[PDB]
């Protein structure tokens, strides 16, 4: 019956079917475009035909005598309001509507309010603007050239930035971590070195649902609401009442149902803040939804790290060091969404999951003619990058000493009682457990049966197809929180809840926290279920809306359950630290001499005396016991004491027609590790979405631009996504290593399968020209770009 | 503009249209029938998708005048008197949505699917839900919730 | 700088302008009519026209058959719900249909769903009912009579009520206070003796706007939402979720703007229920919004005390005993609102401002074939009548003893010193001063002249017009609130409230109660702008949402500022602590070593070393110190040591025309004392409304019943409400006696003019027609009646 | 049968077809969600739903909407112009003219006309002249208050 009772609450561990599954799958969601406000009109946006020159002139007229037209804003309207830019997370700047000059093809350079989409689109093609080309910088060290065209000529004169000094007009900044003396000796007296050039190519999070937003500018109570696709609705709150000058709590914004994030919808896009503007100017609804076209031309992009990996060792295959120099394109603004600290997130996590004593990398960002980003897609802040570098250099160590790949990294990996573990670069590794994690990976593919098929299949010169075999061990670092290193614009990165239990039993709660489709509503009732047995049936989680739910700092990096998991479970808990007072108060025994079993509190012995969840919520309303105040509800903000690191274990297993260049997955076995688990089957899901990505960016996504800057393949016609036909099928697996300083032991996973299939594809890819001397192949993987490959290692056909 | 004559979701709707009014807009912001999605402007992501004169069309791809006499159903139209229809039992069951941006078009699909195929394999299901895409779920749960709406609606 | 600081706030004690006009100006705001819904139906509601009969047929078929009608329902489909009938805060319970019978002309007989409004109407005309009438019972004593029929049936054989035996089927109970014995002694010896009988009459707080409301169940997401205007919303949350087997976290009742309450409000109509059932049945929104007549025919009315006051007391006017005996005519149900254990409410505190030794008091209330009610229109919980009884019988004293009516009173008052008094009857009064703010009136309106020119009136025999002098000096209790004494329903009557700072120093803020247009939205601000040095413009407060808003038990009773404005203080204050701790952190000194100036924390001894409110939001968001939880806010709920007794002083003259009856109130002045005061300006606002609300009950208003048990007068045609040139000009006066266990001394006031000014008119026209002998006079004081008691006394013309 | 009638309200052309029945109230309220007016009673006396018609002051719960076919309509929310209050609207906010704010639309549209018929109003003539309006909550001390301050502003 106490298991009967457990398995009621529908709590921790259970595969409940998902809460806000029922208005979705009838067409009730509630996502930006479905809002129609009273007097609401339409925004459209012209956006710049060229890559880089200055503006001569914008023709207003045809578009403003258009019927329907209300009004067309450039950034000379912007200027008295002190918005033609505005500030990014990243300490730079960034226009909103493009004032002297355009800095990368499809920038925003001029608006259109009109009464619907249809006039709207009519209008910005009514809209006539003259330019006066000026020559495009798109590679990043043809950016630093001494004689390179100034592209931020707003910064001209300084010579420093928000994170350290400027050596050149298109450099923004260089930052390094780990200990460089130490590093270069380890090199310079290591037996066995290695070292490998890398580019992790510039790719788009592509979310189905575009950016977008409903802003209201009510003159007559003086406040302003609005809708917005947004990952942050709490410090968007607090930037835009910053911007504006609206006192903050006449300030509302709210995240409603949002069709998928993945680190797009993070910052504040210049659509947004026209939106605003020009609703404060016409004192009625204006509506933006960007087209696919331009989520993917000028949105947050992700990757685009030029890496040049080395790894020190010994002939037995032992790790002395580690030193990674890197370039990274942020586009023609520095928006790249990261803790204030690190112009570079934590790239520094890049000595991976092994024991590697001395450790350095240095990361120079560089100005280019391009949409800014850089943070998104499943990073976990440049983590998708550290893991992919260490992970190829990895193997390129095992290729030049003839040694298995799997032996390298179990030789290497952190053991199971150095946790936690301290690294060359200073984490603290909360817990993990590498090896029992690697050994079940391998027994369950029949890793041996594998490279001895491999083995068989190499001998044969005439073999139609080549197999491949990748594997990567990683270890990931999310919940991004210690207010001490992290913030976002001065806001410690903690996270939030509030609980509030009703007379009848059930409650309410939010969080500081948004979802965009990873269960959050049912995953944080059960959460709170088991902390205060109540069914999770019966407790409504809300998040989103910042004139309701408490400050946090939004959902990215996989930080909910790590941060905001935390939160809840604590808030719960205060809950039931006073439930068990009223509990002692009604049963008339001490405190001390109860024990909680699932849903009561009951006295120790005499199991028929007891007090319900239920019972104790009716008795704090009834009368509250002497001392007490009446009500059963709590609040508490988290700061993290530090990260969690879950850990993973995956391999792939491909083959090769080397007649066209195609690239067939034919198993691909993932095992994550994440320590306690909330809800297997939305665990799952988050694992299969991942994993999902990792294939469209190492097998077919990029965004090549051409000579003159232009985006090619900016559109589905060409910007590759997987159907359910190019989605191999996944096995997943995993093991349970609870972090030690979290409430529930829970650490986060979304972000996992992304960041290490990516590099287990390229493995895959390249083992399979091993044999024959490769030791790396550029993303995407492409049956194009495979069988340039076939052809100049002679295995084409 | 034209005057015509759709019939949505059992219901007559007779209203004048300007020609170029993409069959999604119809839907979206004269009937408020907003479960159907927009994704691409390319006609690739499929979360237009409705069924128009049994079959299976993108809405954004046809114009709402070529609809005078026809007959549109859209995700708001499966349920019948409250009780799910087979195919968004399916997707719920078995956790074939996450932000469900995507779900209205592939419920709008697996509903005709379903009816073209009624006992599809693994292969026949992934083909033929191509015209959909998803971010989300990797469609493996797709996949599983397609096969238990062909189970329940052949019981 | 300091002075200039505090005055910027706009806080405790400034006659700001209100935040909630702008709306209200230009008609934004949100009243419950203005309510659109997609697919939102109408109910009308088909009406009793008997007074007492069995119901034989209802004929739905031609109302059924009407286009745009989709439904008609009966008690029939309320049954299988358990919902014919619905508890009340009286512990009795309300028929919501009528089944079997109707108790009352213009009972809820049945229901109609239709597209608007208008075919609503017609279908409740097509719906035909057939009725077997049954003997009416319209007077109280002919109802306790043994032939008298039995009028509820349903409670056939029961021997106890909700408040204790039961003696006959008419009589609902039967409760008293007071020492019998020791007051029956006393009378028993008294040298001077005097007993008055005196109606207070039925009558009807007629808010402008009328009741209503719009259910709104979603059978895909199971929540039901009900916008209404409620004065109690979390309790008719509660009540709504155990009704209808609904999670009470899945019911959100939300009072909106409400066009006025005053008491008429706090219950739950059978309208409403029927609105819910409807929408469960029908899967969508009804909205049900009553007619006038609807409103003063079935609502909660006022009054209805048949008393019978006694004085006791020596021949100097020095009073030693009290005893009363009332007879409550509470309608068919009794649906009284009040603490469950206060069946005539706090009718006890009918020992006035007087130190009487002896005491003792008795309610009867009954059952008659009328609507149900009893508590409203500002009454305080019974205080109306029990000041009137006190009053009315000091001025029947005096003029037995021949003794100045001032004087009987100076004599009589509790001393200031021997506050906190508790009284014959057990109530503990917090403070007073009587005697110097009588002083202040007499003086003001120069009593002894008006004395003076009375005394020649009353000589010359021929004069056109008789004088009047009306005096009450009176003590209310308001802020219901000890959990021990005072429950609705079994809550405990505290009250709540949660402040959260923003990181740029405004604010938002929920409480429990919900205004219907005493300014809540100004004052409440106003607390806190004081306690922690923000200006309250930028202060937000909300109240009425049970989803966002902390459990209150709402807005009645005056109980506002007693109980919430004690949890907004000591909520603010739990902020002000931590503000404190942060401060000190920041300026790296000791808590004790800082000084709080208006705004800001200050060093002692050094000026220059402070840190605001804003300085220490934003420091509370960005780095909290070691041992606190980032952010700044708060939650109280506040549960009160005792109830708050605030004072008056009422003077009123009239002249009356001999020849017409008609009476003119020349002058009336008021002086009240409610403690700290917020904001004069709307404490103002209140005092005029509530003395026009007294003129109207006192001169004007009654709800007459013929013998058939038809209400007459039932509309604006009759029932009396004075326009702009009926009403008299207002002197308003004050003094300042702070209730000192309350956390800023502040004492309700709202209720006080109107408990005040109706027995200062009756005083003053009795005193007119005091020199022939009459001792009193029933209400209303209409020219009529006024006229009939000229002819009665032969001072007709 | 529903009669098709343009009616000016505020200035802008309302196109619509309603019943003959319709009461100018509900058409205000229901059709043109111009829900300021009130609805307070069923007999004429409140005058919360007070609109300006072709330049008089007329409860429209006692006048079809069918009668309104070419005329000019007033409501509250248009009394405001370009965002600034007009004398009428700030008289009440200054003065505290206004509580719960159900009678205040009305007010504010009688007080608009009363102001014109009579620009130098004495306090009888204001009682008298905004008789046709009920209010519950300000006892009507500070209407009086309200309309002197509007009457003042609008000579200056
Ligand atoms: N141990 C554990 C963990 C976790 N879980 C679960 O799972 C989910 C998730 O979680 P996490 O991991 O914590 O995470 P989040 O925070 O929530 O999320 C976020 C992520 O998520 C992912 N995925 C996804 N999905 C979906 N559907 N949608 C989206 O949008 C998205 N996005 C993406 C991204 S990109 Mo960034 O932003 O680049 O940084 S980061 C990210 C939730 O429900 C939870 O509860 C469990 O159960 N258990
Ligand atoms: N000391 C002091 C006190 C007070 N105050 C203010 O004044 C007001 C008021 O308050 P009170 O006194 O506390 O009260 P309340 O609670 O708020 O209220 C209630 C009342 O209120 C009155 N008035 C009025 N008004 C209006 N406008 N509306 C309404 O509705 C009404 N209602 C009525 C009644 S009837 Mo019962 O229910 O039979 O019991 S109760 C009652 C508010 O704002 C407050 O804050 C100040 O300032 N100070
Ligand atoms: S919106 Fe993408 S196919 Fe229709
Ligand atoms: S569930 Fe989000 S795109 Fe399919
Ligand atoms: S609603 Fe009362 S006069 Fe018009
Ligand atoms: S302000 Fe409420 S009726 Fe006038």
């Amino acid at each position: 019956d106490a298991e009967a009772r457990e398995l009621a609450l529908a709590g921790m561990g259970a595969s409940r079917l998902r809460k806000e599954d029922a208005r979705f799958i009838q067409g009730k969601g509630n996502y930006v475009d479905d809002i129609k406000m009273p007097g609401m009109l339409h925004m459209d946006i012209v956006r710049a035909p060229i890559a880089h020159g200055r503006i001569k002139k914008i023709h207003k007229d045809a578009a403003l005598a258009m019927p329907g037209v209300h009004a067309v804003l450039t950034a000379e309207d912007l200027k008295p309001l002190k918005l033609h830019w505005m500030p990014t997370l990243a300490g730079d700047v960034a226009a909103v509507l493009a004032d002297e000059k355009v800095h990368f093809q499809m920038q925003e350079v001029a608006i259109v309010i009109a009464d619907d989409r249809y006039i709207a689109a009519d209008a910005v093609e009514a809209v006539k603007v003259e330019y006066d080309e000026l020559p495009v910088v798109i590679d990043p060290i043809d950016a630093l050239k001494p004689d390179a065209p100034v592209l931020r000529e707003d910064l001209a004169g300084k010579t420093s930035g928000a994170h350290g000094p400027r050596e050149h007009h298109n450099h923004i900044f260089t930052w390094g971590a780990g200990d460089k003396a130490a590093t270069d000796a380890v090199f310079a007296n290591a037996p066995v070195t290695v070292s490998q050039h890398m580019y992790y190519p510039r790719v788009h999070p592509c979310p189905l649902e575009t950016c977008g937003c409903v802003a209201s500018f009510d003159p007559i109570k003086g406040d302003l609401t609005t809708y917005i696709t947004s990952q942050a609705p709490h410090v968007v709150r607090t930037v835009v009442s910053m911007l504006s000058g609206i006192p903050e709590s006449k300030v509302r914004i709210v995240s409603p149902d949002i069709g998928g994030g993945f680190g797009n919808k993070v910052g504040i896009y210049p659509g947004y803040v026209c939106a605003i503007v020009a609703s404060i100017v016409l004192g009625r609804p204006v509506k933006w939804v960007e087209d696919r076209v331009e989520n993917i031309s000028t949105t947050a992009f992700a990757r685009d790290y030029h890496m040049d990996g080395e790894l020190a060792a010994t002939p037995d295959g032992k790790i002395l060091g580690l030193r990674v120099n890197v370039v990274a394109d942020h586009g023609a603004f520095d928006a790249c969404a990261d803790p204030t600290k690190f112009p570079a997130g934590l790239f520094h996590i890049c000595s991976g999951s092994y024991d590697i004593p001395r450790a350095h990398c240095s990361v120079k960002g560089v100005y280019t003619n391009k949409a800014p980003g850089g943070v998104a897609y499943r990073c976990s802040f440049r983590v998708t990058e550290a893991v992919y570098l260490i992970e190829r250099m990895v193997d390129v160590l095992a290729q030049k000493l003839n040694m298995d790949k799997a032996e390298i990294r179990a030789k290497n990996f952190i053991r199971k009682e150095q946790f936690p573990y301290t690294t060359q670069f200073g984490f603290e590794y909360d817990s993990g457990d590498y090896h029992t994690a690697l050994k079940k990976v391998l027994d369950a593919v029949d890793y041996p049966a594998l490279r001895a098929e491999q083995a068989a299949r190499r001998a044969d010169p005439n073999s139609p197809t080549l197999m491949g075999i990748g594997l990567v061990t990683f270890t990931e670092v999310v919940g991004a929180g210690p207010s001490k290193m992290c913030d976002i614009l001065g806001v410690g990165m903690f996270d939030s809840c509030e609980i509030r239990i009703h007379p009848t039993g059930s409650a309410i709660a939010r969080m500081g926290t948004i979802t965009q489709g990873q269960g959050h509503q049912t995953t944080y009732a059960q959460i709170i279920a088991t902390e205060l047995g109540i069914p999770s049936e019966v407790i409504q989680v809300e998040e989103g809306d910042t004139s309701t739910a408490p400050y946090g700092l939004g959902t990215y990096g996989s930080r909910s359950t790590p941060v905001a998991g935390a939160a809840i479970a604590l808030a719960a808990r205060k809950i039931h630290a006073k439930a068990r007072k009223i509990a002692a108060h009604m049963l008339e025994v001490n405190e001390n001499d109860l024990d909680w079993e699932v849903d009561r509190f009951k006295v120790k012995g005499d199991d028929s005396k007891f007090k319900t969840m239920a019972d104790i919520a009716w008795q704090a309303y009834h009368q509250p016991p002497a001392g007490l105040e009446p009500g059963l509800e709590a609040v508490h903000y988290y700061d993290p004491p530090n990260f969690t690191y879950p850990f993973g274990i995956y391999l792939c297993v491909v083959d090769i027609d080397r007649a066209t260049g195609e690239t067939k997955v034919r198993r691909f076995y993932a095992l994550d590790d994440c320590g306690t688990r909330i809800n297997p089957m939305i665990i799952e899901g988050q694992i299969h979405g991942g994993l999902t990505e990792g294939y469209a960016v190492a097998m077919g996504q990029q965004m090549p631009f051409d000579a003159q800057g232009n985006l090619l393949g900016n559109t589905l016609m060409d910007y590759f996504l997987p159907t359910a036909v190019e989605t191999p099928h996944w096995e997943t697996d995993h093991t349970v290593t609870p972090s030690p300083h979290h409430p529930i032991g829970a650490k986060g996973v979304a972000e996992s399968p992304h960041v290490g299939s990516i590099p287990t594809f390229t493995a895959a890819v390249v083992d399979a020209f091993a044999h024959v001397g490769v030791t790396h192949l550029d993303m995407p993987h492409t049956s194009y770009r495979v069988w340039k490959s076939l052809k100049e290692h002679n295995l084409a056909l | 503009k034209k005057i015509i004559t759709v019939n949505v979701n059992g219901k007559a709707q007779e209203k004048a249209v300007e020609p170029r009014t993409l069959l999604i807009h119809f839907l979206r912001e004269e009937l408020n029938l907003t479960g159907a999605h927009i994704g691409c402007e390319t006609s690739h992501c499929g979360a237009c998708t409705v069924d128009i004169d049994g079959r299976s069309v993108k809405s954004c791809t046809h114009l709402a005048v070529q609809c005078d006499g026809s007959e549109v159903l859209t995700v708001e139209g499966l349920a019948n008197k409250g009780v799910l229809h087979a195919v968004q039992e399916g997707f719920y069951k078995e956790h074939g949505l996450q932000c469900g941006f995507c779900t209205p078009g592939m419920l709008m699909r697996a509903y005709r699917f379903l009816q073209e195929n009624p006992n599809p394999t693994e292969a026949e299901i992934r083909m033929g839900m191509t015209g959909n895409l998803c971010r989300c779920t990797g469609y493996q749960n797709i996949v599983k919730a397609v096969q238990y709406a062909a189970r329940k609606l052949q019981e």
